[PDB]
């Protein structure tokens, strides 16, 4: 059930989704180990993920989450990066894709830091890079994230290094 | 996967040491969470 569609590099949601992506790179620590060496990305395609079944299974929950939280669902947007990205799309979120050995327990993660991100798009720890160089620091394939929406609810504030 | 703390809905992890690091969050259920942009793209090799 679900559908994409492109948007414009006209287009003003384009152009958020962009600046979003392009001004949440930074530097990681492990020098580009998992993820690549880059300041910027070279954005071939923004589209827009729709699918009706999804969406109300998503705004269900955010309402149970507001209730229990005196109306606020605390509701973010936050990248993800996956080698399920396809299942993802058409499946949904759900426990096989969630990061077991993840630290803060095993559920499902997502990053302010778009670049966060880039580092699970090949696997964790970027696994062994690009399908066809081998190369987790490609410049030549193509790599795709997801830019979510998420419901925190009460959250734990854990700190944490 | 696992629970949340009790009386939570998530956890934030709130970066304790790298400055420039901005926040990461866990959910425990898939519901909580909808993937509306799918971004295809190239990093760029710097000059
Ligand atoms: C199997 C698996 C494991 C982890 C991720 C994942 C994807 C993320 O985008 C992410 C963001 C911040 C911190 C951890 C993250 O982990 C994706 C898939
Ligand atoms: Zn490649």
């Amino acid at each position: 059930g679900t559908i994409l569609i492109d948007l414009s590099p006209d287009d003003k949601e384009f152009q958020s989704v962009e600046e979003e992506m392009q001004s949440t790179v930074r530097e990681h620590r492990d020098g580009g180990h998992a993820g690549g060496i880059f300041n910027r990305y070279n954005i071939l395609k923004i589209q827009k993920v729709c699918n009706k079944k999804l969406w109300e299974r998503y705004t269900h929950r955010r309402k149970e989450v507001s209730e229990e939280n005196h109306n606020h669902a605390n509701e973010r947007m936050l990248f993800h990066g996956s080698p399920f990205v396809n299942a993802i799309i058409h499946k949904g979120f759900d426990e096989r894709h969630a990061y077991i050995g993840g630290m803060f327990g095993a559920g499902i993660y997502f990053a302010e830091n778009s670049s966060k991100s880039n580092q699970y798009v090949y696997g964790i720890g970027g696994g062994t890079g690009c399908p066809v160089h081998k190369d987790r620091s490609c410049y030549i394939c193509h790599r795709q994230l997801l830019f979510c929406r998420v419901t925190l609810g009460k959250s734990f504030l854990q700190f944490s290094a | 996967m696992a629970h949340s703390p009790p009386g939570h809905h998530s956890v934030t992890g709130r970066p304790s040491v790298n400055g420039l690091a901005l926040a990461e969050y866990v959910i425990y259920r898939g519901e909580q969470a909808y993937p509306e942009y799918l971004i295809t793209y190239q990093i760029m090799r710097p000059e």
